[PDB]
């Protein structure tokens, strides 16, 4: 009641009832999903078209915020596109000064809360509506997977889900779990997962799913120097997909 | 260097050298000293190149926004934009500009901004430090009202003139005519000029 | 114009500081305080630039009692000589400088051991047992160290600085009016009267 | 409804605020002075109150300059940020422009800065009519200044507590008065007589009458005690 | 109510809104630390838990914020975060400063001013938050304090905060060895732990543990947060597992 | 010239395989006074050293901002600050006045763990990325050193070889200077071990 | 629900939602106009309805079809005040972009940023979200002909063909028919004017609604530039179906 | 009503408007009927003070005022917030012309005046606007007639009305639609304007009224406002009052 | 150093020694002198070494974002035209010197900056100490229209004769060609035209050649507490 008219108090059994709301905003939106293996990690979300004359292929839902580290979201479309701006950003500021070269996975993470924190902290401010994951490939930790709360917490993770259908992916998910899969296997359980969730339209058109593994000098735009890295992160095209999804 | 612009019977014709020079070397011998700064308008840039660059960006993106908004710009109204710029910068910056434009309305314009600027309206101007030496010769042989072959023919002459009495005037001559027919880059080798 | 001695002997920091000020060609007076207590074992002799000296000494005496009075302990010769030199690190980066030159010269009762700072008008934190500053630690440098046995007493050191008071007022054209002397001890701080 | 009695900043449905409309209720409540004007001169006439008779009467004439000047009717609080205010401005005029405010230009000023606080949320809305005279190149002019901000030019005009007898004065003696120039002592006579009306369950006295006056040849000039027993 | 600004007081004197940040950490993790003469452990219970939770690479109840004082949580991890690096930033100008690592009184006494400040000023929340520091300094060697969630500090030799401290605490006061041992800290703290936590076998993975030791490898202190396996080591002495 | 120059000092840092050296002189000088004849120049941030030359107050006032700065990087990343990294950070931290800028020339050498190979990287007053794989060497005595250094230089060297080039080098170059000398010590980080010797050399 | 919730964009509903933003999805069915934006191969056309009501307005004054900058246009459906606050924000910006960054601001970007700024309205409760819906069209340099439309939460999502109105619906469902049964998300015709013609019979079967002269407003975004149709420009193309 | 969606300006209703806007526009309502009537060569503009005792003095409070020399703009609604919105529109128009020494086009000064009211409709704590704003002069393009509302909307006019007798004026600027389809040139507008404004004041009928009428035309006033005042306002009085007999 | 950027009818190439010279020492004989905007956009630095490598990384950063957000290939006049009003402001009191190279969907494209900042437009420009030995080779051994294997040759030339008539060049030749739409191919060490003189004579000796007075033994690597 008065415990989101006002974020200053709490509920007796703790937390505001906007964090409560937040989560749900969070589950009104698309189903993503993210599965880490010891090569690789996966991520993998659908795209309501929402109008058959929608192009949503113009704008994908799997936005790279650092050319290493993607992420995706769960929850409100509009609340996305300025988190996702404040991305990149700080990145930069943050950390390619101080390395002179893109961060840790681990660091921006700990950098995003703080913004999803301060918006759960006083009144005359909402909650962003989203819970994003992050996942990404450094060589200080290794490959890693996130969730960030919009409360402003945040938790490591070997897979979660997020959307939906999370209730569905999660008990999924455990069961096909193991100790080492591969990228091709970690993909295979990607795809089963989210077609639970929507069925009738599962297709690579309508199902965006992409990797981050090794690096892609193709993706860099140059080569020539013998201790480049280029982008951990890389796109399937729909046709990839299609072919990773007739071999279910 | 040198800059004239010298209003005809169907618009207005920009005369630019284009050698820029630091010191006794030349930077580049083909910069283009004239610049849009809008469809119908262009500006002419003497004295620093790093100065007058600037000063017109800035002009540039304001006389954009008063396209849409206000609707559509007059010479008179460009060349008071750029006084504002030259005014209070009359001591960081040092900033030559001829204003030149041509209106379906109001002809071609040339208007001319010194260093501290003022907007003034004059039937030619001639700016930079190579518009010493060709004034008498404008002045004297100036028509009024002439042809569009006639503007082109007088300024290739002064500007010739330019050159031989300064080396930072030379290279090509560079000439935006602003017309009812267009916006036309002329060109000139010093071969053709030279003997002219 | 205007000196500023130390040495540490193995049980006592002794500081001492010129009783003359001079503003102009004129000596104002032939006794003034060039020396304040920060806390009631830690001293502060200072020496330096025209008024610089009595803003500067003020400042830096309240601070260190605050956090005397604060931490409810008077703190170590080591917190308060870095906090010092770095107020002066600051002000040559700043608008307003002050340039003064100090010695911090504390009895450590943490460890039990006499501590004698050098710490420069430029804002350097260096620790020596025979530090000086301004025109001083041109002969003192010297003196201090040739007659220098490796243990020392309070006894042994004060014979050996009123020597080389005795040197500084013969070969500089100056008059520093005597000095006093004060010795930093475990029991507090004390005024004993020297050449 | 009545969910506007509380706000500055939302439209009621009549189109009003009530918070302007209870403005005009502090006038009513406040004291009574009679303005009235001639081209050569204008005058203020304005009861002082007390409270008790070791009361020594509350100033309602406050010179703004040497040659204008109000009278007040309503919140003294509210009644003083606006003098400040308003002899800031005449000495403003004759600073820069070596000028005399006009009456009606001076007028403008206060409307802008009534309706500020309107606008905003901010501080207390005005709740005092202020009745203005002065007398510039236009001769001499009387402005109605009202806590809404709308300033009236008139012959003569009248706020405070029961201030609709001094506008019957007025209006039958409207013309008496402008055929009337060069005469400080009928102008100051004929806000006398308004005044006794006005009021109602109450007598004139002495030291209740505080007259100011400007015109042509006269200066801006307070009477009191012996210099207003003559016009009882 | 009194619920709109922290401007205000309740009939008690207090207000509310400290009363509603005190709940938030009877709904979070146990927290415990057991101070002794030769070390200080710190022990946080974790409040989520999955098998495809990352949970064995890392900590999240556990900051190091110099290397000589560390912090256990317990309330909201959301509330957390913010206060945490600005301790540590706090010990990094005293480092600046002094050049030295700051007292445990100190930094825990700041920390307390700024949540009073929160109350304090504006309509801005109090922060549910109970933070256990275990801290050396030379002055008064081993120190134990908690900071309240109201803002205020007070010295221990035990503490335990989070959920069913008063069953916790009881439990601890009994077996406390006066002299007391690190060794003896460890082992307490993995039997208290059990008894609140709501699983019958307490586990590793369901652990997070620091001990603090200048006992063995003196003249310095090392502060050792426990890796997964070690911790498996202790429970096994205690025979949970 | 600068201030730089007054004071003076010299930091050396060199690389033979799989090693590095970086040493120093004990030399703190403020002008004609000759200051301490025991300040160390070399400090550390976990395996990264610093080295520090230039004015007095900026060789301590920079340690601590230095410091401030790998402390919150260490604790929340949970490794140790690598020497290739902290040539990034010197660069822009120095950077960030310009209007008022550091007057120093440092020297960073450490060993990176995540390759194990030996990096030096040599900065001026606001810093540039300057790489070698062979030596930096800083100071008021920098010019005598750059030779001294390639002279007796030879790639491709032990951890014992090292000692002997860094050495010679030193003992020379900061004798035959003014405002440098008086004291000398060398840090071999072998890999991860580091041995301390003092060279004994004169007083100057 | 209501308790605190739809009177704020700072306040959550139990569905995690605003309310708030919602109610103004419904602001474009108050001024009853309808638009339609096709895209051909080489140019991108817009189609508003113009709605003159009384001889004492000029049709001249009355458009929704505004001139962002050079080669961008923009239309507006939806309210006369949000209208206005839309469209300066887009051409201080446009303006500013283009010099700053020395592109032409594509039809992603501005649609982007503004989108941008929409989210940046309803996070406050001191500022209020546009009710307008604002529909780019520019030929791009980067991708040619493109429709972008920005939605009053800030949402933005590219189309082959929009439509927006309270009628906006009929238009959806007869654009589907078209792209889907030819295979192209274009109308094949490679004359400008020749697209117009047929997205001027498209509407007026959909609304069952012929129109006039004064009654459309037509921009034509073209190959680096954008202008938009006078009324007797717009009557050639109107007749050019009549009569066949 | 209730639930929010005029308690506060940000809050919208789901049905298109907003109710708080609603009472602003009953505010114009209230005001004194004023007009301006666009022409071929010119704008007329012509306001209803009334005369409520007559103790005001004659031909000196109004609701014309001027903008630069050649913008002429008058007000309905609450009068001293009519002024204020001519107040800041005078700021506005001044800046304008220092820097770019050109005089101010009217479609110009059309923008930048509803930027104001648009300004105090996206904040809880400011009031909206309660009046509407006839303007218009001569320019660049000849003479073009404008009105604004407090909702924040404006649009072009040939003929504009606005007050309490707007009811009559909306009427008699129909019939001139149909009788001048150049909207009537601007001298003989002038004593349109009064013929118009006597229909209005039936509608207020129980009170007198003062007409004070001021245009800015081509080459009848030299493309500059001026005040119609002298014996130009008695023979447009005298029009009048003949025709309306 | 000899900075030069050639454009031609295929891409670009610039090239510029590998040889940092800072006052009459030299202070690294291989460094990289190409300084990266953004991955198809490479860029040469002269005047203060601090200062152009300082700036490129700022700006380059903004033409990331930039990058990402028109989802395109990077592109020259955004880079430049940032770089062209930034060095503005501080009024040569932050002076970058740089041949600013790129290509993008729109063709290729050359410029050179001050440090105040404006553009010139070449076909083949030279900047910095070697400004006025470049120059007479890129004039005049220009052909009308160049190719990628031409462009590089006439480059190289003026490298290589700048490296005989300065004194601010020498050293490898470090080179990237970037051609329109396809990657950029860093040719590190390209020309090589270093010739190398050996020592006579070793100069390594055993221990006890160096005299210590004392040995100590410090840690970079923690304790333990068990």
């Amino acid at each position: 009641d008065r415990y989101s008219f006002s974020l200053t108090t709490f509920s007796p059994s703790g937390k505001l009832g906007q964090i409560d709301y937040a989560l749900t905003a969070v589950k009104q939106g698309v189903t993503s999903l993210g599965i880490k293996a010891t090569n690789g990690v996966v991520i993998a979300t659908e795209k309501k078209s929402s109008s058959p004359l929608a192009m949503s292929e113009t704008l994908s839902k799997v936005s790279l915020l650092t050319p290493d580290i993607g992420a995706v979201y769960s929850g409100m479309g509009p609340d996305y596109r300025v988190l996702v701006d404040k991305s990149r950003k700080v990145a930069h500021t943050s950390y390619k000064r101080i390395y002179g070269e893109y961060p840790p996975t681990k660091l921006l993470v700990s950098e995003v809360a703080k913004i999803m924190q301060e918006a759960t902290q006083s009144g005359g401010v909402r909650p962003f509506g989203v819970s994003l994951l992050i996942a990404g490939h450094d060589e200080f930790n290794g490959f890693s997977l996130y969730q960030v709360d919009p409360s402003g917490s945040y938790f490591p993770w070997k897979a979660t889900a997020i959307g939906k259908g999370s209730v569905a992916a999660k008990t999924f998910l455990e069961k096909r779990w193991n100790d080492e899969l591969e990228l091709e296997d970690a993909i295979h359980i990607a795809l089963l997962t989210l077609k639970e969730s929507v069925e009738g339209e599962f297709n690579g058109d309508t199902i965006e799913l992409a990797i981050i593994g090794d690096e892609n000098p193709d993706l860099l735009g140059y080569t020539g120097i013998p201790t480049d890295k280029g982008p951990r992160f890389r796109k399937l095209t729909s046709q990839e997909i299609n072919d990773r999804l007739e071999a279910l | 260097t040198s800059i004239m612009a010298v209003t005809f019977k169907d618009g207005v014709i920009l005369g630019a050298d284009s050698r820029t020079t630091t010191g006794a070397y030349i930077a580049n011998r083909v910069t283009d000293k004239l610049t849009r700064v809008h469809d119908k308008i262009w500006c002419c840039r003497s004295g620093s190149a790093a100065d007058t660059q600037a000063i017109a960006d800035i002009v540039q993106y304001h006389l954009e926004l008063y396209t849409s908004q206000y609707g559509t710009p007059s010479t008179e109204t460009a060349a008071s934009v750029f006084k504002e710029l030259c005014y209070e910068n009359k001591d960081n910056l040092t900033a030559g500009i001829i204003v030149a434009g041509y209106d379906d309305k109001n002809k071609g314009e040339v208007y001319t901004i010194p260093l501290g600027g003022s907007v003034h309206k004059l039937p030619y101007a001639i700016a930079g430090s190579g518009s010493t030496f060709i004034y008498g010769y404008c002045d004297k042989n100036f028509r009024e009202n002439m042809s569009k072959e006639e503007t082109v023919d007088f300024i290739k002459h002064s500007l010739s003139q330019a050159i031989k009495w300064d080396g930072s005037s030379g290279g090509v001559i560079r000439m935006v005519v602003l017309t009812a027919a267009g916006v036309e880059r002329l060109i000139f080798y010093p071969d053709e000029y030279e003997q002219l | 114009m205007d000196i500023i001695l130390g040495i540490r002997v193995q049980d006592s920091v002794i500081l001492a500081s010129s009783k003359a000020v001079t503003r102009g060609i004129s000596v104002l007076k032939d006794s003034d305080d060039k020396t304040r207590q920060l806390s009631p074992h830690t001293l502060m002799s200072f020496a330096g630039e025209a008024g610089d000296t009595v803003q500067f000494a003020e400042y830096i005496q309240a601070n260190i009692q605050l956090y005397s009075i604060r931490e409810d302990y008077e703190l170590s010769p080591q917190a308060v000589s870095s906090f010092v030199r770095q107020e002066l690190a600051k002000s040559i980066r700043s608008r307003r400088p002050y340039q003064v030159n100090v010695l911090i010269g504390g009895y450590d009762k943490k460890k039990n051991k006499p501590e004698l700072y050098q710490i420069d008008y430029l804002g350097t934190k260096v620790e020596l047992p025979y530090g000086a500053h301004g025109y001083s630690g041109f002969y003192t440098f010297s003196l201090l160290d040739h007659h220098y046995r490796p243990d020392m007493t309070t006894e042994e050191g004060l014979d050996l600085l009123k020597l080389c008071v005795q040197e500084l007022e013969k070969r500089m054209p100056m008059d520093f009016k005597g000095v006093i002397v004060k010795i930093v001890d475990k029991d507090g701080i004390r005024q004993v009267d020297d050449f | 409804r009545n969910n506007y009695d509380g706000d500055t900043v939302t439209f009621s449905p009549t189109g009003r605020l009530f918070q302007v409309e209870y403005a005009l209720e502090a006038i009513k409540q406040g004291s009574v002075t009679v303005g009235l004007r001639s081209n050569t001169h204008a005058v203020l006439v304005a009861l002082k109150r007390n409270a008790d008779e070791l009361s020594s009467y509350q100033k309602k004439i406050i010179k703004c300059d040497e040659h204008m000047g109000l009278s007040l009717a309503g919140l003294a609080p509210d009644a003083r940020v606006l003098s400040n205010y308003l002899r800031q401005q005449c000495n403003y005029s004759s600073l820069v422009f070596n000028r005399k405010l006009a009456v009606e230009r001076a007028g403008h000023l206060l409307c802008d800065k009534a309706q500020k606080n309107t606008q905003s949320y901010g501080g207390r809305p005005y709740g005092v009519g202020l009745l203005i005279i002065g007398y510039d190149k236009s001769g001499a002019h009387l402005l109605e200044f009202q806590p809404s901000g709308n300033v009236t030019e008139l012959y003569g005009t009248a706020i405070g507590a029961r201030s609709q007898g001094a506008k019957t004065y007025l209006e039958r003696t409207l013309d008496t008065f402008i055929k009337i120039d060069g005469n400080p002592d009928e102008l100051i006579k004929a806000g006398v007589e308004a005044i006794s009306q006005s009021l109602r369950d109450e007598s004139l006295t002495v030291d209740n009458l505080s007259i100011a006056i400007v015109g042509k040849d006269t200066p801006f000039t307070i009477y009191d005690g012996e210099a207003v027993a003559k016009y009882i | 109510r009194y619920d709109s600004r922290t401007t205000i007081f309740s009939p008690e004197g207090r207000l509310y809104q400290v009363e509603y940040a005190l709940e938030s950490i009877s709904h979070a993790g146990t927290a415990i630390g057991i101070m002794a003469s030769d070390g200080i452990v710190l022990a946080a219970e974790r409040k989520v838990t999955s098998t495809l939770l990352e949970q064995d690479t890392s900590t999240e109840k556990l900051y190091k914020l110099n290397d000589k004082i560390a912090v256990a949580v317990a309330g909201l991890t959301a509330d957390a975060e913010i206060l945490i690096n600005t301790a540590r930033i706090h010990a990094q100008n005293y480092l600046k400063t002094y050049n030295e690592d700051i007292p445990v009184e100190i930094l825990v006494r700041r920390l307390s001013d700024i949540k009073q400040g929160y109350t304090q000023h504006g309509g801005l929340r109090p922060f549910g938050v109970s933070f256990i520091y275990a801290g050396y300094d030379d002055r008064y060697g081993y120190q134990l304090y908690t900071s309240n969630p109201s803002g205020n500090y007070t010295g221990w030799k035990a503490i335990s905060v989070g959920a069913n401290t008063s069953a916790a605490q009881t439990l601890l006061q009994m077996d406390y060895k006066d002299d007391m041992k690190v060794d003896d800290a460890i082992e307490l703290a993995l039997k208290t732990l059990s008894k609140t936590t709501d699983s019958s076998a307490l586990t590793y993975d369901r652990l997070e543990f620091a001990t603090i030791r200048k006992g063995a490898n003196d003249g310095e202190v090392y502060q050792k947060i426990f890796k997964p396996q070690e911790i498996k080591d202790i429970l096994v002495k205690t025979g949970i597992t | 010239s600068d201030p730089s120059s007054i004071n003076g000092g010299i930091v050396v840092a060199m690389t033979g395989k799989d090693c590095v050296a970086i040493a120093c002189d004990l030399r703190l000088g403020s002008q004609s006074l000759g200051v301490s004849n025991k300040f160390e120049k070399i400090f550390h941030y976990g395996h990264v050293f610093l080295g520090i030359t230039g004015l007095a107050t900026d060789v301590t006032t920079l340690n601590e901002m230095f410091r401030y700065k790998t402390n919150l990087y260490k604790l929340k990343e949970e490794r140790a600050i690598e020497p290739e990294t902290f040539t990034q950070l010197v660069s822009s931290s120095l950077y960030e006045r310009r209007f008022g800028p550091y007057f120093v020339g440092p020297v960073v050498a450490g060993i990176n763990s995540k390759s194990g190979k030996p990096f030096i990287a040599g900065f001026d007053l606001i810093g540039c990325i300057d790489e070698a794989k062979d030596f930096i060497v800083s100071g008021t005595a920098s010019d005598q050193l750059f030779g001294m250094c390639e002279s007796l230089y030879e790639p491709n060297l032990e951890p014992e070889d090292l000692f002997e080039t860094i050495s010679q080098a030193l003992l020379n170059a900061a004798d035959r200077d003014a405002l440098s000398g008086w004291g000398a010590v060398v840090y071999i980080i072998k890999k991860d071990e580091v041995v301390k010797r003092y060279l004994k050399m004169r007083q100057d | 629900s209501a308790a605190g919730y739809d009177r704020h964009i700072t306040i959550f509903s139990p569905e995690g939602r605003l309310y708030q933003v919602e109610y103004a999805f419904k602001a474009t069915n108050q001024t009853n106009i309808n638009s339609l934006a096709v895209r051909g191969k080489d140019c991108t056309v817009v189609i508003s309805q113009k709605k003159v009501p009384d001889k004492l307005l000029d049709p001249t004054t009355v458009s929704y079809i505004f001139c962002i900058s050079r080669t961008i246009g923009m239309v507006v459906n939806g309210p006369i005040p949000d209208a206005r606050n839309a469209a300066l924000r887009a051409k201080a910006e446009a303006a500013e972009f283009r010099y700053k960054y020395g592109y032409d601001m594509p039809c992603d970007v501005l649609a982007k940023r503004m989108a941008n700024l929409s989210q940046i309205y309803t996070q406050r409760a001191y500022m209020r979200p546009l009710g307008v819906i604002l529909t780019f069209v520019s030929v791009d340099e980067e991708l040619g002909p493109s429709i972008y439309k920005t939605d009053p939460a800030g949402y933005y999502v590219g189309y082959k063909a929009t439509a927006t109105g309270p009628k906006q619906q009929e238009i959806t469902t007869n654009l589907e028919n078209h792209f889907k049964k030819s295979k192209i998300d274009h109308i094949n015709e490679e004359s400008w004017e020749k697209v117009v013609e047929f997205a001027i019979t498209h509407m007026i079967d959909a609304l069952g609604t012929e129109f006039s002269k004064n009654d459309l407003e037509v921009g034509v975004a073209t190959k680096d530039k954008f202008f938009t149709l006078s009324a007797e420009n717009i009557e050639e193309r109107l007749v050019a179906i009549a009569e066949q | 009503i209730g639930t929010g969606y005029d308690l506060s300006n940000s809050v919208f209703s789901p049905d298109g408007r907003n109710f708080q806007v609603e009472y602003a526009v009953k505010a114009v309502e209230n005001g004194t009927t004023s007009i301006g009537i666009k022409c071929n060569d010119g704008v007329v503009f012509a306001v209803e003070k009334l005369i409520t005792s007559k103790l005001l003095v004659p031909q000196k409070n109004v609701k014309i005022q001027v903008v630069d020399r050649h913008i002429g703009c008058v007000y309905s609604g609450l009068i001293p917030d009519g002024r204020h919105l001519v107040n800041r529109g005078r700021e506005e128009a001044a800046s304008f012309k220092k820097l770019y020494k050109t005089p101010i086009p009217i479609p110009a000064f059309a923008d930048r005046l509803g930027q104001y009211v648009q300004a105090h409709t996206l904040y809880n704590s400011v009031r909206p606007f309660g009046v509407s704003t006839i303007f218009g002069g001569v320019d660049k393009n000849g003479a073009h007639l404008y009105m604004l509302e407090p909702s924040g909307s404006y649009w072009g006019y040939k003929g504009a009305a606005t007050g309490k007798g707007r009811q009559s004026a909306k009427a008699e600027l129909e019939k001139l639609v149909d009788h001048h389809p150049e909207g009537l040139s601007a001298r003989e507008a002038v004593k349109q304007a009064a013929k118009i404004i006597y229909l209005a004041h039936e509608d207020n009928k129980e009170k007198d009224f003062e007409l004070e009428i001021s245009w800015c035309s081509l080459s009848e006033t030299n493309g500059l406002h001026k005040f119609v005042k002298g014996d130009l306002l008695q023979e447009a009085i005298d029009f009048a009052q003949k025709e309306i007999n | 150093t000899t900075i030069v950027g050639v454009k031609f009818n295929n891409g670009v190439v610039i090239a510029a020694d590998t040889r940092s010279t800072q006052g009459p020492i030299v202070a690294d004989k291989n460094c990289a002198k190409l300084h990266r905007i953004s991955p198809k956009i490479w860029c040469a630095g002269a005047g203060t070494a601090a200062d152009t490598e300082a700036v490129t990384q700022l700006i380059g950063s903004n033409i990331e974002l930039h990058s990402l957000y028109t989802s395109r290939e990077p592109r020259v006049v955004s880079a430049l035209q940032m770089l062209k009003q930034h060095l503005f402001k501080y009024q040569g009191h932050i002076g970058a010197y740089l041949i600013v190279a790129g290509v993008d969907p729109t063709g290729s494209h050359l410029f050179s900056i001050h440090a105040h900042g404006s553009t010139d437009v070449g076909y083949y420009l030279s900047l910095g100490s070697g400004s006025l030995a470049a120059m007479a080779v890129l004039e005049s051994h220009w052909k009308q229209d160049l190719t990628k294997e031409e462009a590089i040759k006439l480059a190289s030339d003026a490298i290589q004769a700048g490296i005989w008539n300065d004194l601010g060049s020498g050293s490898n030749v470090d080179v990237c060609v970037m051609e329109i739409g396809k990657d950029a191919e860093y040719l590190r060490n390209y020309l090589t035209p270093n010739v190398r003189e050996e020592k006579q004579k070793s100069y390594k000796f055993p221990r006890g050649t160096t005299a210590v007075l004392k040995e100590s033994i410090v840690n970079i690597c923690d304790i333990q507490e068990e």
